[PDB]
């Protein structure tokens, strides 16, 4: 009833409750994807109901021509984190003339977000991201919390009711390393299909996608351009 | 107000890997004081470098890239700097430097060998980049940058072995009309193996001319 | 009180912002839609007494000749984005000699709303969120363009919004009375009715404010006179 | 001293649907040559190109200004930048550096948002104008009269207004270049022609003499 | 205790900064991290659990290369840590910079442990909740073994626990010689250790991390190959039944 | 460069010529010296073109804010003061400038003269640059204040005319604006080789 | 420095400091103004009798230029230091502009000062 | 000033003048020009007077600070770093040109130069000031490896008197040290202890 009100006492159980209080609020939003395959990375977004409370959001940015996130809390401080990258990617390129990798980038977020969880007035970004890039290892996809502990993941979904889409990856995993794009998009979809409230099927003006690999700059598809995607899928059970 | 000096640097690629040449004199004004340095470092397995001009600030620069290589190679991420990222920062950073009037007195030289791509770069006290397969500083560019021309102008492809060659011919020269050198050069290689230097060498010479 | 600025609830949500939010819901009513012609504005006005000429009360100001804004909550914290808007309008007219489209507008003002802090947080700056919400609007290369705010930095693109204290019954009788085809008359008479309806004055002719913007004329505010022809339906 | 002088010359041409950028490509300091393979033309966008001659330092660091700015504004509005706006966008950087300036004469080149041609001169300091010729740089001079001649058809009597087209325009230039290099030393060593048209952009490249 | 626990500036009647237990408290609660220190040079056997299989090997990596001839392994917040690395390489490069020779160890403890008891005085910040340990090997002197707590204290070892099972382990180190045998003959004893220690019903699996200096690496602070992390499991595994 | 400017019962008239040259080498021949700073007021360039261009959006941008701010538009003596006052930052610097500002509000018509070392003054007859003097001379036989509109037109261009004949840094075109009491316009941009012939020339 | 963030929200918005400015400002020698098509009066009542008081001392009516007037109804001092920053502010006008000021234009610069008072930190 | 270093297997020599002058007036002619900066590291100045003093105080304090910390005796290269770097973010305010010799348990006998520019080199042996241009040819054609340590003393001297001669801003007294690993010894020389050579006369 004390410590529950600053990021800086410890609790007698060794916890800080702050970074717990904050990390409750990313899984309030909706759900997003992220994967990879030997070759290509995609992320998927499911933009709610489209109309009322939600009525058209933005879940997917562009950070560069290999680089790509999507979001999962709070909004400022995304474009804050956002702007951030961008300049860090070009002050890189103005430097030495060549992209900065995934992992360096990851590092800078986490050294950034760890401060203000140490000292007085302060408050951790209260936003979960998942980053998708390309670079000469390959490709690479991360995860990113309010407390500044990153992940490296194979694949990896945050938001509301994320969970079933976590049961189900680890079920169909083997099957990646092989398919090719249609496929790995197919799997997501098939994957986050299943948080809704078995009613509210998935539709053309509520998923984004967003996809990068050794021939693509981290392509964007709206609304229109998902229909091409969408079929191919069979009727929840 | 540059004390300690250095003279001309030579560059030339080959075939498959570049060959650098420097030699060895600190000469203050016009006297001959120090006589073993060298000038010429090594960044890393695939990249080398040589200075001329003052050799405090070459010491200052080799320091930094050397703490920063350091720091590169300790995360482990299976990347690494390629001679074209050390070129570029280079390039910042003397035009920086001079942009607020204390500059380096220097002129670098950049080797190197990428996946199955060479480099050899250039870089002045003001910022001046450019590439090419043969260049040189000081009075080397008189005496020196011509014969390579007239060589390369009817055989655009050279073997280690002629480009040692003709390196040694043109130090030779310089030895002849210039007046703030010293017969005691190395000669670094940089191959798909690594990076290897000479030790100090010595070049042939003839002074018939003079019964006549 | 005991609990700071920069706070999380056991819910995921900040106080602060909370408590703003819970204040817009004490303020004027507006109103915003758009059509394939043009978007029209709309605002109500509480005068409190016969005197206070209402020509003073003014809600609906211009950011630019192609863009507007309708304000609702407090008034008074509201004329400080207004400045920053005009300000950023002209600067980018005079680096790159064109107009300013309107998400760009209305995400450089929505970067100013979570910049608060007890600390330093580099003196001369916020301790509290503005309470206001704002409702844009005007054209631009892609067709007439709406937009809307929130104490959070959460905008969102519309086509038909209302905000004030009845929010609710100025949304539930708004879902059904629109079309994607639908004419500037109409939509200014179902406007007006609707505010008749949520209104709590008898809808005298000087008692509301509206503002329309089509690709031909700039933005114009409307008359005394022009807001009679359109009453006597 | 902070400066140095590396020679260059460049040219430009617009018409009713095309636009086209010539220069040279050679490096020079003093009385000796450092390389014959520098040129100057640099890709921007699609739709626009842009010419940069002066002191290298200079035109070196300003190309990456651009570039940056250019992709901060496509993240920015959502849309690519026109050719007004780049110009706009130059004037102002170049006048931040005014008592400090640099010393490059950069030429724009590219279509107008109609679909029409256009080319804008500038100074070193920002002063700007739209135009249907120019030709700065080391040989200016030597260039501009012949243009105006053979472009505006002045102190001719009883000569026709034909419009221009483009095989007409590149062999013009091509023999410009021809003739200017024989009293230049500056120019020579190469020849560089950007041509920038409705479906795109093309470069072609021309031996010249050397001396 | 009515408030003397909710600030780092108080004493307590009997005497006792609260905040910094209370913190130490997160270490008794991470994964075992030992290490130890024979002739040659340094041997960490560090464990990182097994959570939502779906990472890669070689994720939450708890080994970092502090610098050319030292090596650090921590246990408890990750990010914390990764702080104090920052913080550790930065010192090394500024004392080379200014002085001219890679620096000791017992320097960089006392330095890292200044920095980390700065926030044992003070109410603006947060006492640190990680206890790691460093280790070096250099032919002039030879083999250096620290560990630092969050209070910062800086003792040197001949092995240590560090991690939830702080006690019974350390008596698995004791019956070793941790003064004779080579560093090559040892990293079976550290695995099996580690893997007798571990819990097999409160916990899923987990994946077994390494190191190594010494004149083996040439003071170079590297991993420590897989063809001989192939029969250390080998051994273990035979040797837990 | 060569400008003038003067006012009279029909409004003020301005006129510039169209020449730019660095040193003795003719860079440009077709520039535009009048300044169209809005619908309502107007400028003049005369020594660095980027400093009288720069310095003059600048205040187009502070007199739309004003517009905005006040709901009322702004005078012209307001905007002559607001460019004094913001050049005086840089005397001694290297700022070379010298403008007028022609309009009209509630006070009648308005020129004012404007210059970078800090004087500003009004009057009724103006003339800039280094063929300034050769164009007053004519100017000042044939100018009165019940001049009609066709007459002040020639005489304007008779002037511009007469200064490029013999300053050599001045010449090419004529270009010749007007201001009204609801904005301005322009009336032509003549060429000097053409009124050689109307002319006695 | 200081800094705190003296003024906050509440669970209604309520931003409880101003609600007690303004019932200070609940007291304090009410004011009156009027006006006319030919003349402006105002008007402010005194709360005590005060026979030694020396009245050019104690006035709430004060000017801020020949063209402008004001009273007030709550503390002096504030009242006092805003009087003399409007005062300023009318004369550094007429400077830059050759004219003098309008009611709006002042009435916006005092109010915009209490707004940025309301908002800031320590303040 | 004339300043001169030597090194032998184990330990080193040094050699100084004894004159100091502002213009063509002698303000002094005992200066001492041997600075001890540890218990077995030295020092020789050269160039102004203050800006050695003040440089070689701060290089001192730091030396100590840092050695009571170690425990431990501190090196060569350590000081001259110090040196070089404290003389080269002041190239444009300072003339220095100072030499750096010692002894530790590492290493042997360490020389090492530093001239106005912030340079650092090791070497043989070494010498710095005005009147060294008059003996850069005898140290070459007398040096050879392999030298005890009364060889380098009598070597240095008679460099030194050499030097004195022909140069006017040196001479009078010549001041001696020899380092080892026991401990050090000074040494002075004057008079007819110094070495003297016979005058050419036609």
């Amino acid at each position: 009833n004390q410590y529950d009100n600053d990021v800086t006492v410890w609790s007698p159980q060794g916890r800080i409750h702050q970074i717990e209080y904050a990390m409750e609020a990313v899984k309030q939003g909706s759900a997003t994807v992220g994967l990879k395959s030997k070759t290509h990375a995609v992320l998927v977004a499911l933009k709610r109901a489209q109309s009322e409370l939600a009525a058209h959001q933005k879940k997917i940015l562009h950070v560069d021509n290999h680089i790509g996130i999507s979001i999962a809390g709070l909004t400022a401080d995304a474009r804050l984190l956002c702007n951030f990258m961008r300049q860090e990617c070009l002050d890189s390129r103005f430097v030495f003339d060549r992209p900065l990798p995934v992992s360096r980038l990851v590092s800078l977020i986490g050294s950034k977000t760890q401060i203000p969880t140490q000292r007085y007035g302060r408050r951790p970004y209260g936003v979960g991201l998942l980053i998708a890039g390309y670079d000469d290892m390959g490709p690479h996809i991360f995860q990113t919390c309010p407390s500044a502990n990153y992940f490296d993941c194979r694949a990896m979904s945050i938001g509301a009711r994320s969970q079933s889409a976590r049961t189900y990856l680890e079920r169909h995993m083997s099957e990646f390393m092989e398919c090719n794009l249609n496929e790995l998009v197919k799997h997501g979809l098939r994957a986050l299909r299943e948080t809704l409230p078995a009613e509210q099927d998935l539709t053309t003006k509520n998923v984004s996608i967003g996809i990068v690999g050794k021939d693509l700059e981290f392509t964007i598809y709206d609304d229109d351009d998902v229909s091409p995607f969408l079929e191919g899928l069979e009727e929840r059970p | 107000n540059p004390m300690v000096t250095g003279t001309s640097v030579l560059g030339v690629k080959f075939e498959g890997g570049v060959v650098i040449a420097a030699d060895m004199l600190g000469s203050y004004g016009s006297l001959a004081r120090f006589r073993n340095i060298s000038r010429i470092m090594r960044v890393n397995n695939s990249t080398m470098l040589g200075a001329s001009g003052d050799y405090a600030d070459f010491q200052y620069l080799k320091q930094v890239l050397g703490q920063m290589v350091i720091d590169e190679e300790l995360l482990g991420d299976g990347h690494s700097y390629s001679p074209r990222a050390i070129h570029s920062w280079l390039t910042r950073a003397m035009y920086s430097r001079r942009s607020k009037m204390n500059p380096l007195w220097n002129t670098m030289v950049i080797g190197g060998y990428a996946d199955g791509e060479s480099f050899l770069g250039y870089v002045d006290m003001l910022g001046v980049a450019y590439e090419a397969p043969s260049l040189a500083t000081g009075y080397g560019a008189y005496l020196a940058q011509p014969l390579l021309r007239e060589v390369l102008e009817k055989q655009p492809v050279l073997s280690q072995t002629e480009a040692r060659d003709l390196v040694e011919r043109c130090m030779r020269v310089l030895y002849y009309r210039d007046a703030r050198s010293y017969n005691r050069f190395q000669t670094a290689t940089v191959t798909e193996k690594g990076v290897e230097i000479e030790g100090p060498l010595s070049t042939e010479t003839n002074w018939d001319i003079a019964h006549m | 009180y005991d609990r700071g600025v920069n706070t999380f609830s056991p819910e995921g949500r900040l106080f602060q912002v909370e408590y703003d939010i819970e204040a817009i819901k004490l303020g004027s009513t507006a109103i915003g839609i758009q059509t394939s012609e043009g978007v029209c504005l709309a605002v109500e006005k509480r005068i409190t007494s016969p005197l206070m000429e209402p020509s003073s009360i003014e809600k609906i100001v211009e950011i630019d000749a192609h863009i507007g804004c309708a304000m609702s909550g407090l008034i008074a914290d509201a004329k400080t984005l207004i400045d920053k808007a005009r300000v950023e309008t002209q600067n980018h007219w005079f680096t790159y000699n064109e107009t300013m489209t309107v998400e760009s507008v209305t995400q450089a003002v929505s970067n100013l709303a979570l910049q608060f802090g007890e600390e330093d947080a580099d003196p001369g700056a916020m301790s509290r969120p503005f309470g206001v919400a704002l409702l844009f609007g005007g054209v631009d290369e892609k067709g007439p363009q709406l937009f809307h705010m929130d104490p959070s930095g959460t905008f969102v693109q519309c086509d038909a919004r209302a905000i004030g204290s009845a929010s609710e019954g100025a949304q539930s009788s708004l879902q059904e009375l629109y079309h994607k085809s639908m004419t500037l008359k109409e939509a200014i008479k179902s406007s007006l009715i609707i505010l008749k309806q949520v209104m709590e004055e008898k809808l005298n002719a000087t008692n509301i404010e509206l503002a329309t913007v089509q690709p031909g004329q700039n933005f114009h505010m409307f008359t005394k006179e022009e807001l009679e022809e359109v009453i006597k339906d | 001293s902070p400066y140095v002088f590396n020679g260059g010359t460049i040219l430009a041409i617009a018409g009713e649907d095309f636009a086209i950028v010539a220069s040279d490509t050679r490096l020079s300091e003093g009385f000796s040559i450092h390389t014959r393979d520098s040129p100057k033309c640099y890709k921007l966008t699609d739709k626009t190109v842009i010419g940069c001659s002066g002191f290298h330092g200079d035109c070196l660091t300003l190309t990456k200004i651009i570039e940056a700015r250019l992709k901060m504004y496509k993240h920015s509005n959502n849309k690519a930048m026109t050719t007004g706006a780049i110009a706009a966008m130059l004037s102002t950087i170049l006048y931040s550096r005014r008592f400090f300036p640099y010393y490059v004469y950069n030429i724009i080149g590219g279509l107008d948002e109609e679909g029409k041609g256009a080319v804008y001169s500038f100074d070193p300091v920002g002063s700007y104008q739209r135009d249907s010729f120019k030709a700065g740089g080391s040989a200016s001079a030597m260039l501009q009269p012949l243009l105006d001649n053979q472009v505006g058809f002045k102190n001719m009597q009883n000569v026709e207004h034909v419009p221009l087209s483009l095989d007409r325009a590149m062999r013009l230039v091509k023999d410009v270049f021809i003739s200017a290099a024989e009293r230049d030393v500056y120019t020579g060593d190469a020849l560089r022609i950007c041509i920038v048209t409705k479906e795109g952009i093309r470069e072609e490249t021309v031996s010249l003499r050397k001396d | 205790g009515t408030g003397y626990d909710l600030s780092a500036s108080t004493f307590s009647p009997d005497g006792r900064v609260f905040q910094v237990e209370y913190a130490m408290k997160a270490v008794e609660n991470s994964s075992t991290a030992i290490g130890i220190r024979c002739k040659d040079g340094v041997v960490f056997g560090v464990e990182k659990l097994v959570l939502s299989k779906l990472y890669e090997e070689g994720s939450n990596k708890r080994l970092f290369n502090v610098d050319r001839h030292v090596g650090m392994a921590v246990a408890g917040l990750l990010a914390d840590a990764r702080s104090l690395a920052d913080i550790a390489r930065e010192e090394a490069s500024n004392f080379r910079s200014n002085f001219g020779y890679n620096i000791p160890l017992k320097h960089l403890a006392d330095r890292v442990a200044m920095y980390v008891h700065a926030y044992t005085l003070y109410s603006a910040v947060r006492p640190f909740g990680c206890s790691f340990m460093l280790g070096s090997y250099s032919v002039n002197d030879g083999a250096q073994l620290y560990m630092i707590d969050p209070s910062g204290v800086s003792y040197g070892y001949w092995g240590c626990a560090i991690g939830k099972a702080r006690q019974a382990a350390k008596t698995e180190i004791e019956k070793l010689q941790m003064k004779e045998m080579t560093c090559r003959d040892i990293v079976k004893e550290v695995a099996k250790i580690i893997y007798i220690v571990h819990d097999e019903v409160k916990d899923k699996a987990f994946e077994l991390e390494l190191s190594w200096v010494g004149e083996l690496t040439n003071g170079r602070h590297e991993i420590v190959p897989k063809d001989i992390r192939e029969e250390a499991e080998k051994y273990a595994k035979e040797s837990l039944k | 460069t060569t400008t003038l400017a003067f006012k009279f019962r029909h409004g003020v008239i301005v006129a510039a010529d169209s020449r730019a040259t660095a040193g003795a080498y003719i860079a440009s021949q077709t520039v535009k010296k009048v300044i169209e700073i809005n619908p309502y007021l107007l400028g003049t360039m005369a020594g660095g073109a980027a400093d009288c261009s720069f310095w003059e959006r600048l205040l187009a941008r502070q007199c739309r804010i004003y517009e905005l701010r006040n709901k009322e538009r702004i005078s012209v003596a307001a905007a002559s003061k607001l460019l004094a006052n913001m050049v005086y930052q840089y005397k001694g610097m290297g700022l070379s400038m010298g403008t007028m500002i022609c309009g009209w509000d509630k006070r009648g018509p308005g020129l004012y003269y404007v210059d970078s070392e800090g004087n500003r003054i009004s009057g009724a007859t103006f003339s800039v640059g280094s063929g300034s003097v050769y164009a007053y001379g004519v100017m000042d036989r044939g100018y009165s204040y019940d001049l009609e509109v066709e007459q002040a037109y020639d005489l304007a261009r008779r002037a511009i005319y007469q200064a490029t004949y013999r300053d050599a840094y001045s010449g090419g075109a004529v270009n010749l604006y007007h201001v009204r009491e609801d904005g301005w316009i322009r009336v032509s941009s003549d060429n000097v080789a053409d009124l050689h012939e109307k002319y006695s020339g | 420095s200081y800094d705190r963030a003296i003024t906050v929200f509440s669970p209604d918005g309520h931003l409880f400091q101003v609600e007690y400015a303004q019932e200070a400002v609940k007291k304090g020698s009410t004011a009156v103004g009027v006006r006319g098509r030919d003349i402006v009066v105002l008007g402010v009542e005194k709360k005590s009798v005060a026979k030694l008081q020396d009245e050019r001392t104690v006035r709430k009516i004060c000017a801020l230029d020949d063209n402008v007037c004001m009273a007030f109804a709550g503390l002096t001092a504030d009242a006092r230091i805003v009087i003399n920053r409007a005062r300023v502010e009318c004369q550094s006008h007429r400077l830059t502009v050759e004219d003098p000021v309008t009611v709006e234009y002042i009435t916006r610069y005092i109010a915009s000062l209490k707004q940025r008072y309301t908002q800031s930190n320590g303040r | 000033t004339t300043i001169m270093a030597v090194q032998f297997d184990g330990g080193v020599v040094l050699g100084a003048d004894s004159r100091t002058t502002t213009g063509s007036y002698i303000a002094n002619r005992v200066t001492d020009k041997l600075t001890p900066i540890h218990d077995r590291i030295f020092c020789c100045r050269s160039g102004s007077a203050a800006d050695t003093q003040a440089v070689a105080d701060a290089v001192t304090y730091q030396l100590g600070f840092h050695s009571i910390e170690l425990n431990e005796p501190p090196l060569v290269h350590t000081a001259a770093s110090l040196f070089k770097e404290m003389c080269y973010r002041y190239r444009e305010d300072l003339m220095a040109g100072i030499i750096i010799a010692g002894w530790d348990p590492q290493e042997g006998g360490q020389v090492y130069s530093v001239p106005m520019g912030g340079m650092m080199v090791r070497q043989s042996f070494a010498i710095g000031g005005s009147g060294s241009s008059y003996i850069y040819g005898y140290v070459d054609a007398t040096y050879r490896e392999g030298m005890t340590k009364e060889e380098c003393l009598q070597f240095t001297a008679n460099a030194l008197a050499l030097a004195m001669e022909r140069d006017g801003s040196s001479g009078g007294v010549i001041r001696l040290a020899a380092i080892a690993e026991s401990g050090v010894e000074r040494q002075v020389l004057l008079g007819d202890q110094i070495p003297k050579f016979a005058v050419a006369t036609l």
